[PDB]
């Protein structure tokens, strides 16, 4: 009909209607959404977390590592250290 | 202060397609429904589409259905009239017109705010 | 929209009587009309809504009635404090007011 | 114990901007929609604003329509009312007011709660 | 096996608080809404609260809005209703009922599985 | 809301005869009516939700039927186990039950 | 090449448990949310349940509520669901579907591909 | 939830033929439903998604189309291959499988 | 001035596999999702995969899914494309294409910026 | 996912005319649309992204407009550096292509 | 017996340096952090300072940020708050606190060991 | 960060009566909440942490709940030791304490 | 008193590099993001880098990427914007800017604390 | 991004006055915009920030307010030392500023 | 910490059968959790660790699996020498044990 | 620690064709992968060392490359001395090897 | 180890200008890069040590910044008796140079 009215009715009810279902739906797109922004977001905070834990962390792997680098460090220093202890 | 702009005017050939937008201000657009309305001399004035509050529902005129496309964005606040295949009976002056001057129920169709008019001319 | 007339303007009524006030929409209200209560320095106060529902907290001496273009409200027995004036809302079509019947001591 | 208090009230000039606030306690705010009523005196009570729960849909009277804004923020549960180009046609005691007692699909826009209403005059 | 197990009743005084909560198992807690029924001798069963899957939105009756809080923990699998300013009016039995007995998009708000109830009683 | 009213408030049914509980709203609430069994010392349990489905569990002499207004409960031959109060609940518009409807010995 | 390969069926008693797994290759496994699909001679096919692409939502069917768990492993691309109490109702073959054959955000729901199948019977 | 019913049971026809499926919801699923094709000893393959979308490497010989609770499934015309049971889910409300309907040699 | 080249096109085989690597330089590189655009002829423009900023995430079209690995280093500013199992109907001009001219919460996946192509050829 | 349309095939038009061309999408994209031109023997090169939005050098010459499923790309007065190929894309659901408009001299 | 014993409190002119210690006894002291909590009467306990395990960070309040300087020293089992530039607003009592009862990962920044106090007064 | 509001500031109550204590955040805290005790002239004391959990030593009088936004501290049969002022902290975003709300004899 | 004050201006002639350096003192330098600000006649305020408190990300506007490059050294307490292939229209005043006031998780990327600034003029 | 707007471009208001400057972005910023005011010769001052929240020793004079897309700057009585001109920034998506207004002697 | 449960306490099943045993955890664990057996008088032996790897000399008998919060043990055909007591751990974060599950003989 | 995979296990290329070699780990070494070469009777010889750095001495025929956990190694015109069994190693975490993919004639 | 690069490889300018010279490595160099000046006939000259310190007797006339993998050298007002080869070399890991930048009259 093109005689209908085309405004909105402001005597809609305002109020969240209770009988909405309040089960979540399981009809609810599984899949990853590849229309995400793959952008990184620069509105992240970059301050620092004083809420980060400040306590060391036992579960720190304790044993030995392997992989560390086992070949000499031609980097460390060559001169004759000054403040060695002079005395006997 | 409803203040109405048209523009996309011009001249065309036929066969061609133009645009037309018109820029709403002054009032809740996103409430309210718009029109297009046209002025032919020697003819009157003449209906050509209306569109919903959403543009859910969308109703053109017979002399234009089929052709003319109607739009709206509410984020924008404008109001649009695709007049594809454009021919020499369409050149007219092209009105954007709000429904009603307030709500009322039993009564809407008629026009309270017209705009100033854009011309769009058909001719080799 | 829709035109509220009250008639009469005002109500001469002693304490004990019962009052009768008259409430008139231009077009159809249906159902949908509310009645209000405001006193001197003090905000309105719903006392009917619906076209007969009375809100909580409302002692039963209060009753609306009527439809679709013609509403009344009646007080059974009117006490010392129910002197003030009285709004009738319709909110089926938009929210309109009607201009006020005020209650005064005879 | 449904309070609404409002603020914001005071004394400006014509064309100049107020804005009111108002506070609501005692109730799920985010639930319900707020509206706010105009009592000028030799008028009566006058309807100026109605709001939505989430803010979705917002309406106007048609006196203010284009002029006023309103809006609600559900983290603070406090209503606004921007009250922009002010014209001595506006000067009265601004009420908000909830909408309805309870909920009731087929009856709504009645205000079951009123708030004591602030005094706003435009002069010179 | 849907379990629902009431806590927290006893005897309280007037204008106090009281908790009561609500452990349930035998069903995935994340997926479903949660209600609170009361029963009351004389008035027969009465709705409280309802609260959403992940907890967004709640809805109180009228006769407990703004006085009662209800809300729910998915990772304990407990669902809570806050009683503050307690009237002599809200003695009863409270149960913890879930609303449906699986997901249908069109029938929802009928309580499929209740708990055994717990009792509130306030007086001096 | 909607006010839920039930009639007759006691049904007298020897075991193995047919009771009809009869339930009715105030207004439409189409097909979203729920039928309640409680025994004393129990909590209610489901027996109907919808209008006429039944809820896991219960047996096919629960027949539940009707929808707007003018609801029913037909129990076709009742063992000594139902006899109980019977609560009609509407999730229409809102959550309200019903007074409840006993069926006792006769 | 969607390649689903089940394993883990055998014979159990009722009130035992059993775990079955699922071996995914062929696609991305963890953009895509995979299923459970149950076929009972007599009965046909019955949805169990369903996992999103990381595993945030886990979905059951009625009959297996409370009793099947269902979990993913990205890290591995195995589908995991753990049969919890089972009874002689729960004798069927189990397939491994994933959802959609590709990623339309309002066409999603069915299966794509299927495993071959495993047989769990429930019998002393 | 929304139950699945398709008629006839079981169709004959013989290779050359074109064979219509038919398909029944109780509630409406607007356009999302999906057709399978199961053959002795295998999993079912998906044919058609969403109303007539059809699967890739499925040939155009299988095409189906309705809306709503009517939904139809026809095979223009049939090979030898196309012998099979063919089942109807909807997903538009929970995942629903109808009972199936067997195509079997004249 | 942000330049993309595409390298490691050739001829190759059916079944064998074919490893293209794009050079991006201009930007900060790990900032940005890149794509993979294919343009065969008769065909049109095509998708191809895609890849997060930090590579958490990796999506790849139907056509080439299973098959095909997106990858990238941003201590090298390269974006690598694995071509597994190739057919004949890969034999198209491949871009390396970056997503969005900046930053755009809301306005994302669009190809700002392209690479001058590769051709890549699966023929015996 | 959603297929995109484009018409007419080819347009033909003398420098110095207004040059229009349309892209239509099965399912709405709302707002989600960009426009590629690729030159013989270059890459495409982004004119016009989001709806109506311009990249950053593109002439005031392109001006895009429309949302849903009705989209045209409008050239106010052509040059003779801008006959090329013309490509539609939408990037709200998936990432798909139309098959390109011709621009020729007429 | 967590043990937390502060000293080098007194009072000092506005504008001067004073510095706090505290002894730490009953615990590894290098695998936990320690607070410093200020208790001003009228605005009640206010927050100061923390400082890492290995002192590796340092976070100060708003109100002291550039003026107090945390430090350790996990070899004597002291714990040190420096305090330059100090204003009136600065006198309270100073409480040393441990951070956490136990190591849990999930939960941090609770003081679960409280000092005694002392009293730093700024005044003329 | 987090502005922490206690109500009320004083509660009246005698020995052997539940005395209850509320906490609420400006903005959501989670479950990251403790309570502290602090006696006149003594350093506080951590009675709950967490939202629930009790520290090592606390009896099981305390009794803490609540998250998001409202918190509550519970003593089931308060004491004659447990005369106190209690403070609320939350330590989801920063470090923030409440006033802090007394108990007191009756 | 945190005082920022910057250096490195001049004037340079286009396609020449140029470095700002911006001293940092006043509060703990290494717990906080800083940024960069320019303001241009005719133009206002503009936003032009953005790095983290450790240096581990960094953002810059869309009319400076790949042109400017910001970078700190939390040892010495500087900010450093290394300025290459300069052109006319990078003319403006720099301003060092620090983010918010103190840390909020939900409320950072405003310039809470600002510096003098530099005049930096590219012209032949 | 999002693209900033204020209004008026100049306000004349003598001293004692209160002077409202607005602003409004393009979409919606939900609740993370700031204010600052730049003397001339001077580094721009934080004055509110997120969307009303003050700055330490910005005094209770400046009043800011608004959400989504409408943000407004109030200042009650306003100052000598308050004319100066002011920037509107918004945070939620990028980092852009308005135009800036100028408040001028009257 | 983390809370460790096992249930049931006591599993009796003959030799051959299969024997499965379930351990949770209150918060999440992700995939570090070990299985360790104890026989009276010796010391707890390492079956399995991370989630599902077998220690070196453990039979291919035991089958560990799950992750997050639900994990189970699965002895696929118990012989005589597999009675005993088994404990699960958590080293995700800190280091807890469960109570211990039982086998005995039927 | 982490197993490596390689597949296939043989692959024929004849003299002059460019051969692919895949190496898969179980969980991310980064950029730590060597690749070597073994001819029979002959120790391993270092190709690659990284993730695609060439070994001094070798041709730069030898291309490799890949991170994370798919790594390929890809010869771009197979001599005849390039006919041997080629190991792919990680010193990411520990130092295991694998299979071993053998290149044989056509 | 790590590869230095120079760019540009040669720098035009008058004396009395300002200089530019950029130096950048493949790897984290943190801040252990120094910069030498060869002029024609005799040994390279040590100018910049660490990442900005002046070697004695160095003018301040030469100034280094950078850290990490982006360095640069920039000298004030450049003069004419320093017109030499600069050369860039990193001691953090290893000892490399750079291929080495030339100053050169305009």
């Amino acid at each position: 009909d093109p005689n209908a009215n085309p405004n909105v009715d402001p005597n809609a009810n305002p109020n969240v209607d209770p009988n909405a279902n309040p089960n979540v739906d399981p009809n609810a797109n599984p899949n990853a959404n590849p229309n995400a922004n793959p952008n990184a977001n620069p509105n992240a905070n970059p301050n620092a977390n004083p809420n980060a834990n400040p306590n060391a962390n036992p579960n720190a792997n304790p044993n030995a590592n392997p992989n560390a680098n086992p070949n000499a460090n031609p980097n460390a220093n060559p001169n004759a250290n000054p403040n060695a202890n002079p005395n006997a | 202060q409803v203040q109405l702009v048209e523009s996309g005017g011009g001249v065309v050939q036929p066969g061609r397609s133009l645009r037309l937008s018109c820029a709403a201000s002054g009032f809740t657009f996103r409430n309210f429904g718009m029109h297009w309305v046209r002025q032919t001399p020697g003819k009157g004035l003449e209906w050509v589409a209306v569109i919903w509050h959403d543009g859910s529902n969308k109703f053109y005129a017979d002399s234009v259905e089929g052709r003319f496309t109607i739009s709206r964005d509410n984020s924008k606040n404008m109001i649009y009239l695709q007049m594809n295949s454009l021919r020499v009976e369409d050149t007219a002056i092209y009105y954007c017109a709000r429904d009603s001057l307030f709500y009322d129920h039993d009564n809407s169709g008629y026009y309270g705010y017209w705009g100033q008019g854009t011309l769009v001319t058909v001719s080799s | 929209q829709i035109v509220m007339t009250q008639s009469p303007a005002t109500v001469s009524v002693s304490p004990g009587e019962r009052a009768t006030l008259s409430c008139r929409a231009s077009r159809s209200v249906t159902s949908k009309l509310a009645w209000y209560q405001q006193k001197p320095g003090q905000a309105p106060r719903l006392l009917i809504y619906g076209a007969s529902t009375r809100a909580t907290g409302i002692p039963a001496r209060f009753s609306g009635s009527g439809s679709g273009t013609e509403f009344t409200l009646t007080i059974s027995s009117l006490q010392s404090e129910d002197f003030a004036v009285y709004f009738c809302q319709q909110y089926n079509n938009g929210f309109t007011f009607g201009p006020g019947t005020k209650v005064d001591f005879k």
